[PDB]
């Protein structure tokens, strides 16, 4: 038209990001008034809204700082607000609103508003027909323009509406996108739940695993399928069963007091309690400033203990008594372990060691006792008279081995007193019934690196149930023998047999102290203290899992380590394939397989919460008028509270103001004054507010609609119901005078749908020979047949016309041979103008875009570019009128058969 | 087609009143607005005022506020300028133009204009012109017409009902010491065209109903 | 208030030349400016709107540009038909205003006048007054000296002139000089002469008639 | 005889500088000092650097500046608390103290471009890396994006070296993904227990065309108010113009996690000129609950829900306003700004903090001590009123009940709260004290604060006090320590202390003196005081228009943006469509949110004072230890008491 901007010259607004300006800028120019200043030139985006700009600044000296948000409002006097949903289902008709605004103060605007045509969408906008309304928007006000469209192609898709205003150089357009999606929904599912633990039925040949694929035979076509693995690390890793509680050892801090042996009885639980708490870092809970007072009980025990130091560097009960062999060795063990805690004298420790090697050793190296203690309960399992030259050789030796890191050059022939003592016990290691003498000798051996073979086996197998070195009778000797053994197992670096031994000690909870517990205390809290040191810091969880997918070219040998704080991964498959998943060595972990697909629908999509029924019919006696009737009820025998009916007019129709006010005055029904006070022509959307609706009956209402503007085609109307508290669970029906279910003419079967709003076949005056030969050679034309209609088969959705092929004037992609049959397809509404009759012959040609089907699901669509035309019978041709035609067909067939198209 | 037409211009006594009208056609009056601009003899354009026909909203140049007024009949797509307390310095040609809104935020250009009407604010009396032949003096022969002693402006001279437009020169009027205007309209024609062609000059003076068609030819003597 | 200033008030230039009239604002006015052209005795015409958008119909040689405080109309290849005055109009600010305007004059080669003389009408004599006209047709430049000799006696103070507005096609001016005596005075003297002085004439051209006799 | 002392913070932090104050009282000539720091238990030296000599020149007071590396025996060993051993060696005399070490390195703040996101879009985020001074560091951070149910999905490891402490990162949200509250979790490599979070919502949505605001006339509901709860609904387009439409409002009670709705209260008001009013009647509320005791509603809250639908039907939005407290009094009394200890014989200045039920400071609110009338001071802009109670030398605790006394209220509506103040016990019952007094007016870096030192010691030995040693704690560390000198007979002296930006957000002034007199006793007397400062930026940052403002730009248009920051400072930016915040406004980075974090990480716990000198140091987050045996208690707690 004249005096308005043309659609082609309008460039639609497009840039509508939710966030932008993700930029960095350094302030460089000099500080006037101690404040730098940068001028930034930004390009505002297309969104008509208010932006909020947030600046955070970082400085070396003044640090971090966060500005107050700064608003910017972008605005126009006239614009379109295209209200698109987040997504829409494919082949599902939907209505969208374009809202036009006129913020001019004293001036109506006459606008032409237009929906552009997009192949992805079936609408009244078509290839050769625009869809344009003309509306008048009052000042300081807006106007809804509805558009019914059916998305046909999946994925991210685009809608464009534009608008020019007459009599002004003013235009607008909005180009937004929406996600078109299939049906179904998302399904998590696991295939395997394994445990990657070698040396536990994974065996010596490093656990080799196999995990087959997913089934996925109920799947809906043309979607993704992402597998997801969960490679966990459920950790008892750091093989460290929780240490003994710190609150239980409160009775161990004993103030040492007595003679020469009673002083060493009291000093035992205190010194070992410190050695324990030092490594386990449990000084927080027990009492931190108590260590400075508990160290002074050991310094009090040490300073008192040197008062019983005889001239020859030896120890005993009193100074008057002859010296004991074992007691001087135990003093070296407690002093060697307490070198780190208190100030020991150099003359004292190695001095007690010099006396032992020179004075107390026999030909073969049995450190025999010379003065048995009065308090014999202190020496523990040695108190038993059975084999007290085998254990007694090992005990004194252990004191030498722990004190060897310090005493080297002073005690000259120390290497030698260790080798010969290690001969006597090693040789006679196979002559020990009791588990005590087996174990106490076993720790002495392992410190040197001489515990191998049958002597290393007898050590392992003496343990009853593979954990504890028990003996018949008193159970304090049982706990002592095993703790010596745990010190042996820690030195060997055999982390296979370590866990079961300590696990039993944790289920004993022997807190020491009491009476006759000297050795059971010193050894259990030393062995479980040395355990926290040498027990693996990071253990392992060392699986080399190599996943080989036959879709993929290469393996993916994923490493696993207890160190990375994740312990989880995930791949992303594209095709459902069977793959190997081979583990390797140590640790533990989960191993799931979760694909994700879309299934078929099941018949309860649509209107889950409401029933909606809408009809439009002609009026009674009295230009064009009709009776819209809306019938709705909720779902569940329990009236819904407060609902909305959002109605939209068929183009050119408007509601009867009289019938509306009649409705609004009715109880349980409300229509805003704003809607009622509006003009007749400027009112094509409507909201009727209901107070309730149940599933007892059906709540029904109806009202007159009058056609004021006259137009061709005319877009269906729409009624949408929902409760106020939930828009998402809605239900919409459409209405139209000549379509019912106001559905736009589409052509659906199986997956996809053709927009069928176009003309049925190529229309019709001349039908020249020179006409047919042009249009039969138009670009797309991929076939021209002579066909006999074998069997006509009708339906409501689409009529299946079966054609027999007489001759193939032109062959194309479909390699049909003469005599064979091909199925032609046409919508419900084309049958009227087609008149396809059985055993009547036909001349048909059409495009490659008309092939619906895979192969041999081949069908022929009789679309707008398809040409069909009647061919009188061979003997029927001989007749006055229709001789003109019959000849031109045969004349056309020979031009086509002989010369074909010039292309 | 969009087109605008002013009318009602003429002579007024100082202090007096006058109502110009502007006939809009070819567009919806209600969706647009109309401006009155004026031009003093041989000087710049001065915008006078808007009207928004939709709801009758006005704006006025200070030079006119309290004196001038714009109204509209929306059914007859006409706008009106009612002038009161007219001064000497209000003498001008008065145009009406359509305001079209190009930008955003209410900027407008004026894309269609009427032809304008001349309003002249003087004590003087309406006087019709005396029209005299300017005879050609026996290859190109000039002839013309003298339009003498008239007031106020304007006069419109044309030749043979506007058939002859080629090489005509209707000169500016000139204010005689008497107070009345006189101008010449001259037209050069090929001297051969005399005798055969007829030459009538078509003076028309709206303010005094004076219409004259004078023939101009050589003499007998 | 918002102060606008158009420069230059007037400019001369030759056919095919680059012309540039400018408009300047006291504060920022964004894109709210339009340019108009007005031929003599005619309604103005829109050329440019929104600073730079060329109004439909207007030739491509017309071109607008500018933003904020400085705007320029530009005629790139001047033409004879572009004899006009040009105005700059702002719609920023609540009352619009046209500015003072730039008168654009065409510059062409020297063309001498065709001089003509018309004696008083016999009808005009009946009124008791004699008007004798002298027509200097289609000449460049404007500068001209017309002198009336009555029986060779020269006389000031009893004649008036009217210069035509520069022609849109050939960029020339016509002129009419009118001498006014009383019927009585006119019937006294005999030889009436109009004398034309101009740059395109080698020497002053004189046109005349002897009263009564043909 | 000479006394050597050390002061350090109660908690020492890794990699950052922590200062140690060194003093030599009754000293003679130059005295060298070695400051050592060892691990605990057992000693392998970690920083024995920093040797210094406090000289007569500087009144025998100096300091040492040291830093702790995150070495081998601290990194892996965590779970149970770590300690070190600070040790000063003044000439020959050794003084030591064990101090709890925190593994907290500094601070991480996480900005996300939006607060909400759809499937398929990209989440943009920056991580700001600073130390305990809120100054940028160049460390190595570990980052974890985490789905709604706590499963990591993307993980990163980068360093902000040569970075100005700004780490730009992103993550493409996959299409078929879970819907809910996702998290970003960043922590310093060295401090896996100190994890910083930020939530972002994922959801399928489209930006609305307008916002809706729901405001009640009062910020609470007084249960005997029979007018009910009066709400106003405002709708407004994002661009500014007012909205026309219909509003459905509903009310509901919330007891903790539970949320009763009140269907009887549902209304359908018109929205005209972007405005509408609705009321919750008292009957509908009380007939909505099964407990007849109006009074059983006190402590529970009310929430309003508003749903505005435009007249076109083209769009609708939902807003709500929750946590409207049901109350018996319009006010709320807090003792969180008052010291819990007093000095017997001196007036106890009880700092009453009155607030409205939402937490905001009250104003012009009378408060009286129960028993006395008019003993009041209408609360000021800060929300605090001062009530100064006289005390006797008795060591009986002060039990104080405060009441508001707002005139037009009735007795039942007056707010009331009680407290107990414990006495500062003197050493050997010397009855010698130090009282610091400071005035309460919001401080800004530029103005100056008078600090008053009142020497409350009996005449016979006062001439021995020749200085007070004062220390200033800010941002959880030692900001400054100095000396306010004193001369015999000066019972009160004022230190003119100047405020700088280093004093933001707040600070504690701890001071003390020492002597012998009341017996042959090395006596120590101390006091502390907490003082709040205006929580502005250290520097400044402001964004505004250079675009000759007053115009309103248009889509596509250029504009100029003025940034007013600190010289040589980096500045990062974002622009968000405010429609985003109609849907979600949680987890927005703010300057007050940075300070809130900082002040919650203070090692000082008390508003001031203490139960004794050791208590004063400890409560303000300071160790004290001396060669003569006097020291603060052991602090093994990384968190404040409760
Ligand atoms: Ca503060």
């Amino acid at each position: 038209d004249e005096d308005i901007i043309a659609e082609e010259n309008i460039v639609s607004r497009s840039e509508f990001p939710e966030s932008w300006l993700w930029n960095v800028e350094d302030l460089k120019e000099p500080p006037k008034n101690g404040i730098s200043t940068k001028l930034m030139n930004i390009f505002l985006k297309d969104s008509i809204t208010t932006w909020e700009i947030l600046a955070v600044s970082m400085s070396d000296k003044k640090g971090i700082c966060v500005a107050d948000p700064f608003e910017v409002t972008v605005m126009q006097d006239f614009f379109i607000d295209l209200r698109l949903p987040y997504s829409v289902v494919r082949n599902e008709q939907v209505e969208i609103r374009a809202v036009l605004y006129n913020y001019r103060q004293n001036q109506e605007l006459k606008v032409r508003v237009e929906l552009l045509h997009n192949p992805a969408f079936c609408s009244l906008a078509t290839t050769k027909r625009r869809h344009q309304q003309t509306v008048t928007i009052p000042p300081k006000s807006s106007l809804s323009v509805p558009y019914v469209i059916v998305p046909l192609k999946t994925g991210l898709q685009e809608v464009e509406v534009k608008a020019a205003v007459y009599h002004h150089f003013i235009s607008d357009g909005v180009r937004k996108s929406l996600k078109v999606v299939p049906e179904g929904i998302r399904m998590n599912k696991t295939v395997a739940v394994r445990t990657l633990d070698p040396e536990r039925l994974g065996r010596e040949g490093v656990q080799k695993e196999d995990i087959p694929p997913a089934d996925l035979s109920d799947q809906v076509p043309d979607t993704e399928s992402e597998t997801r693995i969960l490679l966990q690390g459920t950790p008892v890793a750091q093989m460290t069963e929780d240490a003994v509680d710190a609150e239980r050892l409160k009775h161990l801090i004993v103030t040492p007091s007595g003679c020469g042996e009673q002083n060493m009885i009291g000093m035992t639980p205190t010194v070992i309690a410190v050695h324990y708490l030092d490594e386990t870092e449990q000084w927080e809970k027990f009492g931190l400033e108590k260590r400075q007072g508990a160290l002074e009980l050991i310094k009090k025990g040490y300073t008192q203990q040197l008062a019983f130091r005889q001239p020859s560097s030896a120890f005993a009960a009193f100074v008057k008594r002859a010296p004991s062999t074992w007691l001087t060795a135990y003093v070296v063990k407690v002093f060697s372990l307490a070198v780190n805690l208190i100030a020991i004298d150099s003359q004292v420790l190695c001095g007690a060691v010099k006396w032992l090697i020179l004075e107390k050793q026999k030909p073969d190296g049995v450190f025999q006792e010379d003065a048995p203690v009065i308090h014999q309960e202190m020496i523990g399992g040695l108190r038993n008279n059975n084999e007290k030259d085998m254990a007694l050789t090992a005990f004194v030796l252990i004191s030498l081995q722990e004190a060897k890191d310090i005493c080297e050059e002073q005690v000259n022939s120390l290497p030698g007193s260790i080798t010969k003592a290690g001969d006597f016990l090693e040789a006679n290691y196979m002559n020990l019934q009791r588990s005590y003498t087996v174990a106490i000798a076993g720790y002495a051996l392992a410190q040197m690196g001489r515990l191998k073979g049958p002597l290393l086996n007898k050590f392992l197998t003496t343990a009853k149930d593979k954990n504890r070195w028990e003996d018949p009778g008193k159970q304090l000797y049982n706990v002592e023998a095993t703790s010596y053994a745990l010190l042996a197992l820690l030195q060997l670096k055999d982390f296979d047999f370590v866990p079961p031994v300590v696990r039993w000690l944790n289920e004993q909870r022997y807190y020491g102290g009491g009476y006759g517990s000297t050795q059971a205390t010193f050894m259990v809290f030393q062995a479980l203290a040395q355990y926290q040191k040498d027990a693996p810091d990071h253990q392992e969880l060392n699986l080399d899992v190599s996943l080989q997918l036959p879709s993929r070219s290469s393996k993916i040998t994923h490493r696993i380590h207890w160190e990375s704080a994740s312990l989880l991964r995930s791949e992303e498959t594209k095709e459902n394939e069977g793959f190997t998943v081979t583990a390797e060595g140590k640790g533990q972990g989960t191993l799931s397989v979760v694909t994700m697909y879309h299934a078929k629908a099941k018949d309860q999509l649509t209107c889950n919460k409401f029933d909606l029924k809408v009809t439009i019919k002609p009026a009674p006696e009295t230009k064009n008028t009709m009776i819209l009737e809306i019938c709705t009820r909720y779902r569940g025998d329990q009236d819904a509270t407060m609902s909305i009916l959002d109605i939209s007019m068929m183009t050119g129709f408007a509601p009867d103001t009289d019938d509306l006010k009649q409705l609004a005055n009715g109880v349980d029904r409300y229509i805003s004054k704003y809607e009622l006070d509006k003009a007749f022509s400027d009112r094509n959307t409507l909201i009727i507010y209901l107070d309730k609706v149940s599933h007892s009956e059906d709540d029904c209402l109806a009202f007159k609609v009058h056609q004021y503007f006259n137009v061709e085609l005319i877009q269906p109307g729409a009624v949408k119901v929902y409760a106020y508290y939930n828009l998402e669970e809605s239900c919409t029906r459409f209405y139209h005078p000549e379509k019912e279910d106001g559905k736009l003419n589409k052509l659906c079967r199986d997956e996809l749908c053709r927009c069928a709003e176009e003309n049925c076949f190529i229309q019709k005056d001349k039908v020249t020979l020179e006409e047919r030969l042009d249009k039969a050679c138009e670009p797309g034309v991929d076939y021209v047949y002579k066909t006999r209609l074998v069997k006509v088969q009708l339906s409501n959705d689409f009529d299946e016309y079966i054609m027999a092929i007489e001759q193939t004037i032109k062959s194309g992609s479909d390699e049909v041979q003469v005599g064979q049959q091909r199925t032609f397809i046409s919508p419900i509404k084309c049958r009227e103008a087609l008149k396809l009759e059985e055993k009547k012959h036909y001349l048909m040609w059409g495009l490659s875009s008309d092939f619906w089907g895979e192969k041999p699901n081949l069908s022929y669509i009789i679309g707008k570019d398809t040409w069909v035309e009647h061919w009188p019978e061979e003997d029927e041709c001989q007749d006055e009128e229709n001789q003109k035609q019959c000849q031109d067909l045969g004349a056309f067939t020979e031009s086509m058969v002989v010369f074909g198209c010039p292309n | 087609e969009v087109q605008l037409v002013e009318s009602g211009g003429g002579l007024v006594q100082p202090g007096g009143s006058l109502r110009l009208s502007c006939a809009a056609s070819g567009f919806s009056f209600t969706s647009s607005s109309v401006s009155w601009v004026r031009q003093a003899p041989g000087k710049g354009l001065e915008w006078v005022g808007l009207i928004y026909p939709y709801n009758g909203f006005n704006y006025y140049a200070d030079s006119v506020k309290g004196r001038f007024t714009i109204s509209a009949n929306t059914s007859k797509n006409t706008a009106y300028l009612q002038m009161n307390s007219l001064r000497a310095e209000d003498t001008a040609v008065y145009y009406c133009a359509r305001n079209a809104l190009y930008g955003s935020g209410g900027y407008y250009a004026m894309d269609y204009w009427g032809q304008g009407t001349l309003v002249t604010v003087s004590s003087a009396s309406t006087k019709g012109p005396s029209v005299f032949p300017l005879a050609p003096s026996s290859g190109t022969a000039a002839l013309g017409c003298l339009v003498k002693d008239y007031f106020p402006e304007p006069v419109t001279v044309s030749w043979n009902s506007g058939a002859l437009t080629s090489g005509v020169h209707t000169f500016p009027a000139v204010l005689q010491s008497s107070g009345l205007y006189s101008l010449s309209s001259v037209v050069t024609v090929p001297s051969s065209s005399l005798g055969t062609q007829t030459y009538i000059c078509n003076v028309n003076h709206k303010p005094s109903n004076t219409k004259v068609d004078k023939k101009v030819e050589p003499k007998s003597c | 208030d918002i102060q606008m200033t158009q420069s230059p008030s007037s400019l001369s230039a030759s056919v095919g030349d680059r012309v540039t009239i400018t408009c300047r604002a006291s504060q920022d006015v964004s894109t709210a400016v339009a340019w108009y052209q007005q031929k003599p005795g005619k309604a103005p015409k829109l050329l440019i709107y929104s600073a730079s958008f060329l109004y439909s119909g207007v030739p491509s040689r017309f071109s607008g540009s500018g933003s904020g405080t400085d705007f320029t109309l530009t005629i790139s290849s001047l033409q004879p038909e572009d004899f006009a005055t040009y105005y700059c109009q702002q719609s920023y600010a609540t009352l619009p205003t046209f500015e003072q305007g730039t008168k654009v004059e065409i510059k062409r080669t020297v063309a001498a006048p065709s001089v003509f003389i018309f004696p008083p009408s016999d009808e005009q004599l009946k009124s008791g007054t004699a008007s004798v006209v002298c027509l200097l047709n289609n000449f460049y430049p404007r500068e001209a000296k017309v002198q009336w000799k009555v029986d060779n006696a020269l006389q000031s103070g009893n004649s008036q002139e009217s210069v035509t507005e520069q022609d849109s096609k050939d960029s020339t001016y016509s002129l009419s000089s009118t001498l006014t005596l009383s019927k009585a005075d006119y019937e006294k003297h005999k030889v009436y002469a109009c004398e034309v002085t101009h740059q395109g004439l080698s020497s002053p051209v004189t046109k005349s008639f002897n009263r009564g006799e043909c | 005889s000479p006394m050597y002392s050390i002061i350090t913070p109660n908690i020492l932090r890794l990699e950052s500088e922590e200062t140690m104050v060194l003093e030599a009282h009754d000293a003679q000539g130059d005295v060298p000092v070695t400051v050592t720091v060892h691990d605990f238990p057992g000693k392998k030296l970690v920083l024995s650097s920093e040797k210094t000599v406090l000289t007569p020149a500087t009144n025998h007071m100096g300091n040492v500046t040291f830093t702790i590396p995150a070495n081998r025996e601290f990194k892996s060993e965590k779970g149970r608390n770590k300690f070190v051993t600070v040790q000063a060696t003044f000439g020959t005399q050794v003084v030591e103290k064990v101090v709890l070490v925190s593994l907290q390195s500094g601070y991480l703040f996480i900005q996300t471009d939006k607060t909400i996101y759809t499937p398929g879009s990209t989440v943009l985020y920056r991580i700001f890396t600073v130390n305990h001074k809120l100054l940028p560091v160049g460390r190595t951070v570990m980052v974890n994006i985490e789905n709604p149910e706590g499963i990591p999905v993307k993980q990163d490891s980068l360093s902000s070296q040569n970075q100005l402490g700004v780490l730009p990162l992103s993550w493409d949200i996959p299409e078929l993904v879970n819907m809910g509250q996702w998290k970003i979790r960043a922590y310093y490599e060295n401090s896996p227990q100190q994890v910083f979070s930020t939530e972002f919502e994922v959801k399928e949505y489209v930006l609305p065309s307008f916002e809706v605001i729901v405001e009640p006339t009062e910020k609470f509901y007084y249960i005997y108010n029979e007018k009910g709860l009066e709400v106003t609904i405002t709708a407004r387009f994002l661009y500014g113009k007012k909205v026309e439409g219909t509003a459905f409002v509903i009310f509901g009670i919330q007891d903790g996690e539970q949320r009763i709705s009140l269907p009887e209260s549902l209304k359908r008001i018109p929205i005209e000129d972007g405005s509408g009013e609705v009321v919750l009647s008292r009957k509908v509320l009380l007939d909505g609950v099964q407990n007849p005791r109006a009074e059983d509603l006190v402590g529970k809250s009310l929430y309003v829900s508003a749903t505005v639908i435009l007249h076109s039907g083209s769009d609708m939005v939902q807003a709500e306003r929750s946590g409207i407290p049901i109350v018996t009094s319009p006010y709320q009394i807090h003792f969180t700004k008052t010291p819990k200890y007093f000095k017997p014989g001196m007036p106890f200045d009880l700092m009453v903090f009155v607030t409205n039920p939402d937490g905001s400071p009250a104003y012009r609110v009378p408060v009286a001590v129960q028993g006395e009338d008019t003993v009041q001071s209408l609360t000021q802009g800060d929300g605090v009123a001062k009530l100064s109670i006289n005390t006797h030398p008795s060591q009986k605790p002060l039990s104080i009940t405060v009441r508001t006394k707002k005139q037009e209220l009735s007795e039942a509506e007056q707010a009331t709260r009680t407290m107990q103040a414990l006495p500062y016990s003197t050493v050997g019952n010397s009855n010698n004290y130090l009282h610091l007094s400071v005035l309460r007016t919001e401080l800004r870096p530029g103005e100056t604060l008078n600090v008053n030192f009142l020497l409350r010691m009996d005449r016979a030995h006062e001439a021995k006090i020749r200085y007070y040693t004062y220390l200033i704690m800010n941002k959880g560390r030692l900001l400054k320590a100095g000396r306010q000198v004193r001369e015999p007979g000066q019972d009160l002296v004022v230190l003119p202390l100047s405020i700088t930006t280093d004093f933001i957000p707040s600070f504690r002034l701890v001071a003390y003196y020492t002597l012998i007199g009341a017996s042959g006793q090395r006596e120590v007397v101390a006091d502390s005081v907490w003082v709040d400062v205006k929580d502005s930026c250290v520097g400044s940052l402001v964004v505004k228009s250079g675009q000759s403002e007053d115009r309103q730009p248009v889509p596509g248009q250029q504009m100029t943006l003025k940034i007013e920051g600190d010289h040589g400072a980096r500045v990062v930016l974002v622009a968000v469509d405010k429609g985003v915040f109609v849907l979600n406004k949680k987890n927005k980075l703010t300057q007050s949110k940075i300070w809130d974090v900082v002040e919650k990480a203070d090692i000082g716990c008390t508003p001031g004072s203490g139960k004794d000198y050791a208590g004063v140091f400890s409560d303000a987050g300071l160790t004290f230890t001396s060669s003569s045996g006097q020291q603060t208690a052991q602090r093994a707690e990384l968190q404040c008491p409760q």
